[PDB]
């Protein structure tokens, strides 16, 4: 048990550090994509610093909420690190434990919609149902496709099924020729939901437009901007690294001591190919939509190819 | 029903001012405006300044449209007074004011690909929008509030070096048009958050008469460089534009033919100053030079009404000077510009369309404020 | 469900995380500013608690959880759905004693048969 | 065209009809009205030919003979085009001028600015609510009047020069 | 009263600029001092969109009486350590709108000024240099 | 479905950054007839009041009993409708543009100070 905490302090250090160092890089590639310099590669460790820096504001209209909702978003995700596959099995996975990961990644953005919506003034009001109409219309894609592939990895046998620990037995490229058609149906809605947690590209509506920029977070000003600004960063490396954990494990055997932080650095470096696609691609080359029109693409045509994909590949089996 | 303001201070615009919008939930069901927050007392000031003073007083009254201003007004002037104008001052002025509509263009093109998001289609236009910053440094003086016209003439001639320096960002153009006409037309993007929205018939085009590319581009060609026959214009070719032209041959004005209007001005510009500038003559460019003798000569001209109407880079703007002989400077001047009806025209086409339907249709018209509250 | 023990375990790291993330305002209040109390909500700054120019804020909102339309094919389903279900409940005694007489004789029905 | 003058002259007698060109071959007609036939002239121009657009809508200040013009625009199917302009006059001691807010419906936003700068309340237009000038702020200030009640002579604020301090 | 951890704010200032009755010629100079030909970013700058979050109020035009009290207003919600630069010749006591009824010109007396920058628009390296030139007096003030 | 930014931006990205770094280089060069700083001597002038006449922008205030006239170009506009006049020749325009300062009330922005006004009498 007390191995358990070791791994839960230390893990935690290394993703704090990697995340930002991500961000930095991405920002100076979107920057040399259309004729600049750009800023240094450790930019967001001084916004950071000097965010901590600041005097914070408590408006005359707050509730016990304003200041307790940037602790507990970070917890549950500090907490939910424990759950993930970060290359080898994760430390408290047992039979459970997807539901449990389904359901700490969707109460994260309540917890950061509840804390907006609690302050005064009414831009905060419509910045929050615009919310959480996109938090509903995207969670029943996801379910599906993560439901259908651990069912599926499930007939050829393994000990704890319904696991991501089981996630590294065998995948979905050794079923057959059908199989290779609901790979790349389930890379498509992969993608898509990937794009639309982090809210980036098509889907950058309740984060820098409120009216014209005025955005969600239009109120948090000192510490508190600082913390929400880490904990995003976090989810943005969470998010991906189950993208990668479900597509395409191929890692080393190596036993040892020290196989277990090589097969960390390869999960690393496939996080970071498969961000510079998504985000970066996908942020310089298309502006943002709607929120009328961003409903009805995920119950149209995302949606719609998570069902082709799960009855294509349970006629596999 | 809940009531929000629109907000003096905020992001993305760049002008204070007050539009009140009643909604219902996500819909629109009513929209009122109310202004007055540039409010500098522009008349009330003009009132007691001689003649010279208004002369810059009227360029500094808006920053985009800096030429257009101090253009109407030396024609009132004149055509109060009663002054000829020889050839070379009005080739100069047909050169420098469709050169600067492209300014007048480009910056236009950028803000509203900004409200979409797409900081790419912002950056890559304010980097094209720089030859022609540099032309216009080039040949008159700083970058923005330039002045180079007086009663008499012109202030400065162009001589033979701007010349090669002007038929190079000619060149340089003819390379960057093709592809934002190409990116223009068919987008993922474009296509589907400046389409549909804010619809304007003919018959509230022209009971409300609403004047410049909001006008035509529903579709009424008038255009004042046409309609009154004015200096050399009609004697090196000028048509109106229209959307048929640039996007096959729809004509529902909603945002996107204001735009392929837009396009197509600058079309017509390119040809336009590249026809007219080896078709100059020599001669004098300043009727009564030294300006000394016209300092004493305010007491003398006057005794008359006087208007003047032109195309502004929005639309079609007029000015109105009266004065009285015996005196320093007028006794009444008054200006009107384009964006005074256009703004009183949208604010029913905006009849429930969405919420984030509002940035994009009202930076759709260039809401340049600074003329409006005067 | 998941394990046997495993219940507690969500509540150890769950207050652990909580250790680390107030820890860290303890840390980041002492260096750096205090705070102060303002209010207008930085939020169309031109008034925040006048009276009338023109009409203005304080047309508060109700319960409004949605802003959206899937497919738009069902919400007049749903709509439908509840009209009838909110206008079933009367309020009449003779509706109450009606509705317990016939599910009696419908229980009375299926037990002599089968 | 230059027929429009003598269209207007041979029906309506007891006005002044003059035609103005100046300096670069450009024409404009000039016209100076009663009440009454004003009120008709602006129906009879909607009837001569079909919707013309009209550009400003000038007040101003003569003393106690307030006036008000205007710069209608029509026929302009053709390069050549005309433009005519209108203006009557008031007197001070009944400050009364009909209003056209019925045949061109852009007319009340003029008349709002005409109320709230130099006097002349119109007509029972629709709305007689101000625009551009702030609420907070005296009644029958009028500032683009002359010398009536120019505003005070006392609220002019100058911010000025550093050598006048030393 | 500044105490140490604000050496960080001189490598990363956020700006916000507040119109109170310009004539739109030098906030072109805001937007265009952060394109690709002299770009800004380089040195940490980013147009955020709430006084929330600024430290460099960027505050143009002369201040016009209907836009008095939204300048006072709009002062408080700025967090500590902050900065005011006054961009133009109509902050610094009006250009041609100096006898008016309703411009009360500088901005001195509505709040305290720290750099002024003249011209007519200024050309954008100018308001780089006045940027670097507060931000220096505000890493002098730290030690 | 439709992206044609995607040649343009993957064909920008191998490119020289097309950029100006102000703090290590010279800036952008004027051209040659720049409006800058107005320069102005006292050894020239008749006191004329010619100059007080022109300029939209009060920066001139005429004093009697010396024949001369003090300024402060803090609000200066650039216009040149003062060089143009004056038929001394005093007034002259420069190329400076770096023009930032502290105070409204500096040593560079105000001329024929009260001193060298008693200096002169
Ligand atoms: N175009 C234009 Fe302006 Ni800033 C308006 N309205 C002045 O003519
Ligand atoms: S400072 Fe000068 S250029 Fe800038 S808005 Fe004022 S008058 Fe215009
Ligand atoms: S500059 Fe010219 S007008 Fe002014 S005081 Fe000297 S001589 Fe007279
Ligand atoms: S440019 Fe000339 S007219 Fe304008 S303030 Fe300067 S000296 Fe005076």
């Amino acid at each position: 048990i007390v191995y358990g905490v070791i791994g839960l302090i230390l893990i935690y250090i290394y993703v704090s550090v990697v995340s930002l160092l991500f961000s930095g890089i991405d920002r100076k590639l979107v920057a040399r994509m259309q004729r600049r310099i750009g800023p240094p590669i450790l930019q967001p460790f001084y916004d950071f610093l000097k965010l901590m820096s600041k005097e914070t504001i408590i408006p005359k209209t707050a509730n016990f909420m304003f200041k307790a909702a940037p602790i507990l978003m970070l917890a549950t995700v500090i907490a939910l690190l424990a759950y993930t596959p970060l290359g080898f099995p994760p430390i408290f996975g047992t039979k459970g434990d997807i539901i449990v990961f389904i359901y700490l990644l969707t109460l994260a953005d309540f917890f950061l919609v509840v804390g907006v919506m609690s302050s005064g003034s009414p831009y905060g009001r419509i910045g929050a149902a615009r919310g959480i109409a996109l938090l509903v219309s995207r969670e029943p894609a996801m379910m599906l496709g993560v439901f259908a592939v651990m069912w599926a990895i499930s007939k050829l046998g393994v000990e704890k099924p319904f696991s991501l620990s089981s996630l590294y037995e065998h995948t979905i490229w050794d079923f057959g020729p059908v199989a290779w058609v609901a790979g790349v149906v389930l890379i498509y809605v992969f993608m898509a939901w990937l794009a639309s947690e982090i809210e980036v590209g098509f889907f950058n509506i309740p984060e820098a437009e409120q009216e014209i920029a005025e955005g969600t977070l239009v109120e948090y000003s000192g510490r508190y901007l600082g913390i929400i600004k880490l904990a995003e960063s976090i989810k943005e490396f969470i998010a991906a690294s189950l993208v990668v954990a479900v597509l395409f494990p191929w890692q080393l055997n190596i036993p040892g001591v020290q196989g277990y932080l090589i097969n960390l650095l390869l999960h690393t470096l496939k996080v970071f190919i498969v961000l510079l696609v998504s985000k970066t691609i996908f942020r310089t080359i298309t502006g943002r939509l709607k929120i009328s029109q961003a409903v009805n693409l995920l119950w149209t045509r995302v949606f719609t190819a998570s069902v082709i994909g799960a009855l294509l590949l349970a006629l596999g089996v | 029903w809940v009531k929000i303001p629109f907000g003096p201070i905020h992001p993305g615009l760049e002008e204070p001012e007050k539009f009140i919008i009643t909604l219902d939930g996500e819909r629109i069901v009513n929209v009122d405006v109310k202004l007055g927050y540039n409010l500098r007392g522009v008349q009330w000031i003009g009132m007691r300044r001689n003649y010279v003073q208004i002369m810059y007083l009227a360029e500094r009254m808006c920053g985009i449209c800096s030429f257009s201003h101090n253009h109407t007004y030396v024609r009132a002037v004149e055509e109060m007074a009663g002054i000829e104008v020889p050839e070379r001052a009005e080739y100069i002025r047909v050169i420098v004011g469709e050169l600067e509509r492209i300014h007048s263009h480009l910056l236009n093109l950028g803000v509203v690909g900004h409200d979409i998001g797409y900081d790419t289609v912002l950056h890559l236009t304010w980097l094209a929008r720089e030859r022609v910053m540099d032309v216009l440094e080039a040949v008159s003086g700083n970058r923005v509030n330039y002045s180079m016209v007086t009663i008499g003439g012109v202030r400065r001639d162009i001589g033979e070096k701007q010349k090669r320096l002007i038929l190079d960002m000619i060149k340089y153009y003819r390379e960057v048009l093709p592809q934002i006409e190409d990116v223009f037309l068919h987008d993922s993007t474009i296509e589907a958050r400046l389409r549909d929205v804010a619809v304007v018939p003919k018959k509230l085009a022209i009971e409300m008469g609403a004047v410049g590319p909001t006008a035509r581009g529903s579709g009424i060609k008038e255009d004042s460089r046409w309609s009154e026959q004015l200096g050399v214009y009609p004697d090196l070719g000028i048509k109106p534009v229209t959307p048929e032209d640039v996007t096959g041959e729809k004509a529902r004005g909603d945002v996107y033919d204001r735009m392929a209007v837009r396009i197509g001005e600058l079309w017509m510009s390119l040809d336009l100053l590249e026809h007219a500038l080896d078709q100059m003559p020599e001669g004098k460019i300043k009727t009564f030079p030294k300006d000394n003798i016209l300092v004493a000569k305010l007491k003398l001209l006057g005794d008359g009404e006087g208007i003047g109407r032109y195309e502004a880079p929005r639309g079609e703007l007029v000015h109105y000077v009266r004065g009285q002989k015996g005196r320093d400077g007028p006794v009444r001047w008054k200006p009107r510009e384009p964006t005074f009806p256009n703004l009183f025209t949208i604010a029913k086409a905006l009849e429930g369309n969405e919420l984030a339907d509002l940035v994009v249709a009202i930076a759709s018209i260039d809401p340049c404020l600074s003329c409006t509250d005067r | 469900m998941f394990g046997y023990w495993d219940p507690l375990y969500f509540i150890i790291v769950f207050i652990i995380g909580l250790i680390l993330a107030y820890l860290l305002n303890l840390w980041a209040k002492k260096s750096g500013m205090g705070t102060r109390e303002v209010g207008e909500g930085t939020k169309i700054f031109i008034s925040g608690e006048d009276p009338e120019k023109v009409i203005p804020g304080f047309e508060h909102l109700e319960g409004y959880y949605t802003g959206r339309n899937t497919m738009w094919g069902l919400v007049n389903g749903v709509k439908k759905f509840f009209a009838t279900l909110k206008n079933d409940h009367t309020g009449l005694l003779p509706d109450y004693v009606s509705y317990l007489l016939m599910t009696t004789a419908f229980i009375l029905v299926i037990l002599l048969l089968r | 065209a230059e027929m429009v003058a003598n269209k207007i002259k041979e029906r309506f007698p007891n006005a002044e009809v003059v035609v103005k060109t100046n300096k670069w071959g450009r024409e404009r007609v000039w016209v100076r009205i009663s009440r009454e036939e004003y009120k008709e002239l602006m129906k009879f121009i909607r009837e001569l030919d079909p919707e013309a657009h009209y550009s400003i809508g000038i007040e101003q200040d003569w003393g106690d003979e307030l006036g008000f013009l205007n710069h209608i625009l029509l026929f302009y199917d053709e390069p050549p085009g005309v433009s005519l302009l209108i203006d009557v006059h008031a007197p001070k001691d009944n400050p009364v001028l009909p209003d056209t807010s019925d045949i061109f419906p852009i007319s009340l936003q003029f008349e709002r600015e005409g109320m709230e700068m130099v006097g002349l309340d119109f007509e029972g237009a629709p709305d007689k609510r101000r625009l551009f000038l702030p609420d907070d702020f005296p009644e029958g200030i009028y500032p683009l009047r002359t010398d009536e009640k120019g505003v005070p002579e006392e609220m002019v604020k100058n911010a000025g020069h550093p050598y006048l301090l030393r | 009263r500044i105490a140490q951890l604000c050496k960080f704010i001189g490598r990363s200032p956020w700006v916000f600029h507040v119109n109170s009755g310009s004539c739109n010629g030098c906030d072109i100079e805001i937007i265009a001092a952060l394109t690709p030909r002299y770009d800004a970013e380089r040195f940490g700058v980013k147009l955020v969109g709430s006084p929330r979050h600024a430290d460099i109020l960027l505050v143009t035009g002369p201040v016009t009486n209907q836009s008095l009290e939204r300048v006072k207003l709009v002062y408080e919600q700025t967090p500590d350590p902050k900065i005011v630069i006054a961009i133009g010749a109509c902050p610094t006591g009006g250009s041609v709108f100096y006898e008016s009824p309703f411009t009360n010109a500088p901005l001195d007396r509505i709040i305290p000024v720290d750099v002024f920058v003249p011209g007519c628009p200024p050309r954008p390296e100018a308001i780089l240099h006045g940027v670097v030139l507060a931000l220096e007096k505000l890493a002098k003030m730290i030690k | 479905i439709r992206l044609p930014l995607l040649p343009t931006v993957i064909k920008n990205l191998f490119k020289k950054p097309a950029t100006n770094p102000f703090p290590k280089t010279e800036p952008v060069p004027v051209p040659e007839d720049f409006r800058g700083k107005l320069v102005y001597n006292v050894d020239k002038c008749v006191g004329c009041r010619m100059c007080v006449t022109v300029c939209p922008a009060g920066v001139f205030v005429y004093l009697p009993e010396i024949r001369k006239v003090t300024l402060w170009i803090g609000r200066c506009v650039m216009c040149k409708q003062c060089v143009d006049v004056c038929p001394t020749a005093a007034l002259q325009m420069s190329d400076e543009f770096l023009l930032a300062s502290y105070d409204k009330y500096d040593a560079k922005l105000i001329y024929l100070t009260p001193e060298e006004a008693e200096d002169i009498k």
